[PDB]
């Protein structure tokens, strides 16, 4: 139980930190009337699938 | 002409924010996105505009939203070009020198944050955040725009109005 | 002058498309290709045009075909520059601002799709597909051309005509 | 015109330095940095300036400090351009020839070190450190700015005023 | 003139109290305290004044509160001395004789509690609570200011307004 | 007339007090005692007054000293009567209402502490310590004389100038 | 004339109803009973009316309540005879033709349910409920009165306003 609990904590921390890095990289493009830069769009998926 | 047209823009494109019945800040409609400084807290004085979900950026002190379709046409128009010269503001004229915005009078007040600086043709260039009392003058901590990136300029000693 | 040339070129380069006997769409002739929106249903009001093989595309919503030789003299002229300014339309003048086409009236109606948008000089730029209820205006969802690529621009909330 | 603007700018951008009660030099507010020659001894005639911590450099004969926030509005504007021609000075007109600044008269006297040399438009280009008795003229040993670096010019025979 | 200052002070220092959507009382500002009659029930129509802590007294039929900092400049001024003569009122003129306030008009109606009776200089002297109709005159049951004590006078037959 | 006499008395009976060479307070001569607010620190600009021993009280926030004999002709006249009305101050007129000193202007700035408030005949009544922003007016936290006692009145929310 | 006392009776006998703060319907004071359409939702802008208990009937699409005693003088007068001809209404003149009430123009818009129909003398004849696009005109689905029983007439294809 201890090992399983620690593994789950570690995997959740890694996933949350990945999503946070995504958001902090892609947030400045929500503050300009600018494009999404398809190169970065492909690697870092965004909630807008088609619009903007 | 210019003053009247800018006042028309402001009436159709600026909304107050209420907190505890007192005015706190203003939100402007630029391009296609509702703009509002993050440090200003309250609710936008509009039923339609309150229900929108805002995206935060505490590093840029800015909260943005995608405007709904039926206020899309009542919004100003934007640009990114900042040549040297003079520009407008709801409290007079503003001076752009050395990458800095200066107020002639020190007429800034608390609760004045978030009112845009206009261009000569009526375009929006920047969003005022705060003022640093520069002796007789007043430098502006303002949110300027690059070609595609928001950049925040903050002189020493600015206070969040 | 400009209105007269626009209406004459429309008259000789636009054909009606009717279904159950009522007019439903407008199929225009441009360059060297008969083009019409794919979402409209019916037949083109010309025996010669009705018998061609139309290439489909649902992503561009555009049906195209190669025109017969003896219709070449009544072909419009094409272009790909879109500088800021004003352009023509059967229902008035259309505004270009930030890559969007805007109709002042908000009087675009269903069944109007397929009408070309003309340049000042008599060349075409795009073909209207639908409109979005833009407050006092309507934003045009239109199909344009880049240097060699077809592009479809559909502002959010648009409804087909 | 030019002389009145120069006098006002100097009264707002130069402070005397007195030791044993007698003045010996002038500290100028250029850009955003208090600059005074290092060789002069005494105190600045101002509490805020006199309290400040000064960064020293003996090779440039210069002390600098970053000006406080409440005086940046009273600071001259600088530049790094040196076209050939004439320039202003509190003691008259200076002649720029062969990369050197020349005094038409030999009117420099000890205790006038640290007084800036002005441009046509009111910008500051150099700072006077000393003079050399060159015939009927006087060669000025000064401190300029390049695009980013400070350089020093000291013709032989110069004396620290 | 006396009318105009009385009305101005009334407009700056009277706030309606409405319960169940209908008006029932008035709360006035005197000195640096807010008064309200206690036989009336409702909520004062102001965000600041609704949430303030109120101290009650049914023996004196009165609730009080301490007013905030920003609103102290919008309050009347008090006085305790009550010489014989005439005094003002929102509904006309009142008389003081023999330790009672008499209404010449008999104009008292339910809901009339809570307007101050003014002095000849516009100063607050008392706050009306109820009336007793004695023939042509209406004797006022009113709460007043002594030098330090608050006293209430109630003639026989008064009814709460 | 009145203001000229006030300016004369001020010139005769105010000594400025600086700390690191910057004006911070004012020490006035009343009756036969020199008094100064305590929250302001510095030295009185007088050799004779520099050596005099001050008795201090931070509860009353004030320090005084017995004046030198030869300057007893250089002092105002005091009075304890404070009738309702208007009084003089170095920046205009002040209002005495309800036991409070109100500044009509809200023009008070830091460093104004120690400036006396004059009677109509030129007598000194009280000494300004601080100001509280009471909306459009400003309440004055001030030191007044009773017949025998010295008392201090300080509105809530004031700040030490 | 007719329109003038019609509008006076309108101001005395129609109250707006709001949901989400925006109006969607109206209530009328007829005879001795308040009546409002059932399908419209909201709250009446009056405390007395809001507190009453409404008898409901979905078959007739109507709810009613007994008016307060103090409002009994502010109610229009009704009738049961429906002579052929024309009648007045808030957006012009209506005509009664063959047992059907129709508007000349089809200018009625949703949210207008509850606006009463007056007679030549001003007597109340019927209450609007919905409209049916019948060609160039629009038939009115309304609530009438017989000698004793209410009847509802609804043209096929009508939509509730």
């Amino acid at each position: 139980v201890g090992m399983s609990l620690l593994a789950l904590i570690s995997i959740f921390a890694s996933c949350y930190m990945l999503v946070a890095a995504r958001s902090k990289c892609l947030t400045p493009y929500a503050l300009t009337p600018g494009a999404a830069v398809p190169w970065t769009l492909g690697i870092l998926c965004c909630a807008p699938r088609a619009h903007a | 002409k210019r003053e009247r047209m800018c006042m028309k823009i402001e009436n159709d494109c600026i909304f107050e924010v209420k907190h505890e019945g007192k005015v706190t800040g203003y939100a402007c409609l630029v391009g296609d996105k509702v703009m509002k400084p993050a440090h200003v807290k309250g609710v936008i004085d509009n039923a339609d505009l309150a229900k929108l979900a805002f995206k935060k950026s505490s590093k840029y002190d800015l909260e943005c939203a995608q405007i709904p379709v039926h206020m899309r046409s009542d919004a100003s128009k934007y640009t990114h070009e900042k040549p040297e010269g003079h520009y407008n503001w709801h409290h007079g004229a503003v001076q752009y020198s050395g990458g800095r915005f200066t107020i002639p009078t020190g007429a800034g007040k608390p609760g004045d944050s978030g009112r845009p600086i206009f261009d000569n043709k009526g375009r929006v260039v920047a969003i005022v955040l705060g003022g640093a009392n520069e002796g007789s003058r007043t430098a502006l901590s303002v949110v300027t725009w690059n070609k595609d990136m928001v950049t925040r300029v903050t002189p020493e000693g600015s206070e969040e109005w």
